[PDB]
RNA sequence: GUUACGGCGGUCCAUAGCGGCAGGGAAACGCCCGGUCCCAUCCCGAACCCGGAAGCUAAGCCUGCCAGCGCCGAUGAUACUACCCAUCCGGGUGGAAAAGUAGGACACCGCCGAACAC
RNA sequence: UUGCCUCCUAAAAUGUAACGGAGGCGCCCAAAGGUUCCCUCAACCUGGACGGCAAUCAGGUGUUGAGUGUAAGUGCACAA
RNA sequence: UUUCUUGCCGGAGGUAGAGCUACUGGAUGGCCGAUGGGCCCCACAGGGUUACUGACGUCAGCCAAACUCCGAAUGCCGGU
């Protein structure tokens, strides 16, 4: 008759990560012009979308689910280097050269630090 | 008086630059702030004369 | 014997200024308000008093979102 | 249909909705007349001055 | 006398005399009950005045409910005053009574005795008042 | 217990609004609206006299056959609009409802009985709410106070139900307060 | 294309919530293991951050089912009301609540991505 | 009593008188300003050396009843 | 003709009314029982009882210019 008694740390989490992403959008949108690319970072993994929020929509996307980053050799870090190369492939044949980066409720630096500064090096404007 | 007017001029070109107020107790010693100085063009250190 | 009261403030004319589907140029004001009765919304700012302003020239559109009531201006097509 | 609609009271003492009524329908003395068609906009001119017209209705 | 404990706006606008009372306009306490058939101010006087009569006439053995507590100030100036120079001292304390207010309750084994009781009590009263009962 | 329906001639109203509604009242009709599961709601007039006097002989809810345009259909009393002034009917919600159904009901209770010499009866709840068949309903249900003495607390859980008839308010309910009769000392207090 | 799937959004933002009962782990989401490294604690690797994959669906998350508490809610009637009749009260035409009732409801819609099918 | 600010009177745009009903102001802050990032009160329940209704600690319930330098009102938990 | 009048469409509102387990205050009668108070065991401790007192909670009936979970009719702004 086991019965839990408080919050577990994932619901903490969970809740307080959602929190603060609401926060950060207060300012930060994304149109056709400059999308927001948001990302969504697990333990294991890490994922970005490129969403227009006027229509709801995401143009490009692109995660270390693929296959093309599970046979990266190196660490957490070198496959969010992948993805943020993949994104900004993506996104220039979208048609897209202007982002704004949604750092989805994360702390700027480490695996997110490395995404985003990759995805500048490989041409994406922010 | 408690708050009394002072003037913040440019340690570099020493024109009085701006007017502002101040508690002379709470802060006893001359206002150092960096402000604007259209003399100089540039943002420069000014102090309460 | 005598009254204590017989004081009173200037009234500031606030309220809404432009009401749906009113045609305004960018930066009209289009409600003086205290707080945020109303909050700004698409191409509306909100100035440091609080008063909301068009940002671009379109009709006054009111909305509610997330039960915060928004004002919003609304692109004229171009004739 | 029409209505035919004559001025049976004076505008003295109206209020000026009413008289701005009359003269709308084109009424500008008592026992004048006037023919109208049945419309929404001669129904709500009527209904503003319904104490000062007599309403008959033509066809 | 019933007075408020205390009131947060001590000078008030007369109550308004109109409409019906849309509430408390049945006997939900007693068995019968005095119904309000005009608007009046009802002060605290004339409820105690009324509450000592009813219970004079049954003695004792029976339960007296008052569904009207006068909170409401009414103000006076000051004797030969002239006008103006500020609002009066509240003097009078009254309850808004509106047509179909059920004023008094009460309970009591006889029907007769009961109803001359609520009698004496309607004379006390600024204004006329019949007998209604619980039964439809 | 099986209660019979009364019959009430009933005519679909051609307007509706304060206007027509005062008219009717005026000519001796009461303005009702019929409503049911079937959510088919039709407004009606009923006779004023008729319909007045199957409420004093069954009740605030009695069960009635209407009679609307020839068809008959069965309903009950769901509510009644009275005037606090005139005491006349002004408007009446009637539930349509087929036989066998449950129906949420507020019931009277009475009381009858001789409490010991000393005792006041006090009631604190006019009615109580019950779930029976439409036909079952109860009109009035009474308790006895015949030979309680003071401090006791007949509640609604302690009342006789006929067969069908179930208890939806809580049983914590005083329906009944008994208490030994106030002295003349205790009326000077109470209210002063 | 279909899924007890993972994200990002939307709704004049509860008909969507709170709660109860039962169930789910393929890839995901998670708890979880551990501080060598960027980084972190007004103390604490709890959190934030980084490096991992021994364990587990017990929680979060997700799916099905309950109207118990919240929430939504008519029709009709009334209150109120604009204008007009009316020597005192009242009435007519038009508009029309709040509360209550019948009842609704254990959300719905868009884009992307999994995994499997073709 | 005389200028300024807030509420009610004021009749659901604005405005609206009386020696009508209530209060406040003639400042304060070098941060209580700017920006970036993070956080969620009050109250209540339970346990704990001094320690009590209430100090600091721990768990739970708690969506806002706390807090916003300073009157009042309009706002603010998305936080202001 | 930009004015006005009438129909229709787009708007903001907090009055009338109403409601309050939706807030801030006022407030009637039950029920329940912290809290003092009396008394019996008698130690001042732990307890058992009383024509006292009644928080908090709950059931039912209510009230407000400066109460509002609600909320018209009119009026007002614009379009046609
Ligand atoms: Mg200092
Ligand atoms: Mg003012
Ligand atoms: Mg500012
Ligand atoms: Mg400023
Ligand atoms: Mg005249
Ligand atoms: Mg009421
Ligand atoms: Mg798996
Ligand atoms: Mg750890
Ligand atoms: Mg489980
Ligand atoms: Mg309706
Ligand atoms: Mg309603
Ligand atoms: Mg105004
Ligand atoms: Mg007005
Ligand atoms: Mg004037
Ligand atoms: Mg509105
Ligand atoms: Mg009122
Ligand atoms: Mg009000
Ligand atoms: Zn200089």
């Amino acid at each position: 008759a086991h019965k839990p008694v408080g919050q577990n740390i994932s619901e903490v989490r969970r809740n307080a990560r959602l929190r603060r992403h609401a926060r950060l959008r207060k300012k930060v949108a994304g149109t056709a012009e400059v999308p927001r690319l948001v990302v969504n970072r697990s333990a294991r993994h890490i994922h970005v979308q490129l969403v227009n929020d006027l229509n709801g929509t995401t143009l490009a996307a692109a995660s270390s689910i693929e296959a093309d980053v599970r046979a990266i050799d190196g660490d957490k870090k070198a496959h969010s280097v992948r993805v943020g190369q993949l994104i900004a492939e993506r996104a220039k044949a979208a048609g897209v050269e202007t982002v704004v980066f949604d750092r989805g409720g994360y702390t700027y630096g480490g695996r997110i630090a490395a995404l985003a500064d990759a995805a500048r090096e490989a041409g994406l404007k922010f | 008086d408690v708050r009394p007017k002072i003037t913040l001029a440019c340690e570099v070109c020493k024109h009085r630059n701006y007017i502002t107020k101040k508690n002379r107790r709470n802060d006893p010693d001359r206002l150092e702030i960096k402000k604007f100085c259209p003399n100089c063009g540039t943002h420069q250190p000014h102090k309460e004369s | 014997s005598s009254s204590r009261n017989g004081r009173d403030s200037a009234a500031q004319r606030l309220g809404v200024k432009r009401f749906g589907g009113q045609v305004v140029k960018a930066g009209e004001i289009l409600v003086r308000q205290r707080g945020t009765h109303f909050h700004p919304g698409v191409n509306v700012g909100r100035g440091g008093d609080d008063t909301l302003f068009a940002l671009a020239p379109g009709a006054v559109e009111f909305g509610a979102k997330r039960g915060r009531k928004t004002v919003n201006i609304v692109p004229v097509a171009r004739p | 249909a029409e209505l035919k609609i004559t001025q049976v009271r004076s505008t003295i003492g109206a209020r000026w909705k009413q008289r701005e009524s009359l003269r709308t329908l084109g009424l500008k003395k008592i026992r004048q007349s006037v023919v109208r068609e049945d419309n929404a906009q001669t129904r709500g001119l009527i209904n503003t001055v319904h104490h000062l017209v007599e309403v008959e209705e033509v066809g | 006398m019933l007075i408020p404990r205390k009131v947060k706006h001590r000078k008030q606008h007369h109550p308004e005399q109109r409409g019906i009372a849309s509430g408390g306009t049945s006997v939900s306490f007693g068995d019968y009950g005095i119904q309000a058939l005009e608007h009046a101010y009802i002060t605290n006087r004339q409820i105690e005045s009324a509450r000592i009569a009813i219970n004079r006439h049954i003695k004792r053995g029976g339960k007296v409910w008052i569904n009207i507590f006068p909170d409401r100030p009414l103000t006076k100036k000051p004797a030969e005053t002239r006008m103006g120079s500020g609002k009066g001292s509240p003097e009078w304390w009254v309850a808004n009574v509106k047509p179909g207010r059920v004023l008094f309750e009460l309970s009591y084994p006889d029907e007769k005795t009961a109803r001359d009781a609520l009698t004496r009590a309607i004379h006390k009263l600024p204004i006329k008042a019949r007998i209604v009962t619980r039964e439809e | 217990t099986a209660n019979i329906p009364n019959k009430l001639t009933a005519n679909v109203r051609t307007r509706t609004g304060k206007g027509a509604s005062r008219q009717a009242r005026r000519d001796g009709k009461v303005p009702a609206v019929l409503y049911g599961h079937g959510t088919d709601p039709q407004h009606l007039e009923l006779n004023a006299r008729d319909f007045a006097a199957v409420l004093r002989s069954h009740g605030t809810n009695a069960i009635l056959t209407l009679d609307i345009e020839g068809t008959e259909q069965l309903a009950l009393t769901k509510a009644l609009d009275v005037h606090p002034i005139r005491r006349n009917i002004q408007h009446a919600d009637l539930l349509v409802v087929q036989r066998g159904e449950k129906v949420t009901v507020e019931v009277t209770v009475l009381v009858e009985g001789d409490a010991t010499p000393g005792t006041l009866v006090t009631q604190d709840a006019n009615t109580i709410e019950i779930e029976a068949e439409a036909l079952s309903i109860p009109e009035q249900l009474t308790v006895s106070v015949e030979g309680v003495e003071a401090g006791t607390q007949i509640t609604a859980g302690q009342i006789s139900l006929p067969e069908g008839v179930n208890l939806i308010s809580d049983p914590e309910l005083l329906v009944v307060n008994v208490v030994e009769a106030p002295s003349a000392e205790a009326l000077e207090e109470e209210g002063a």
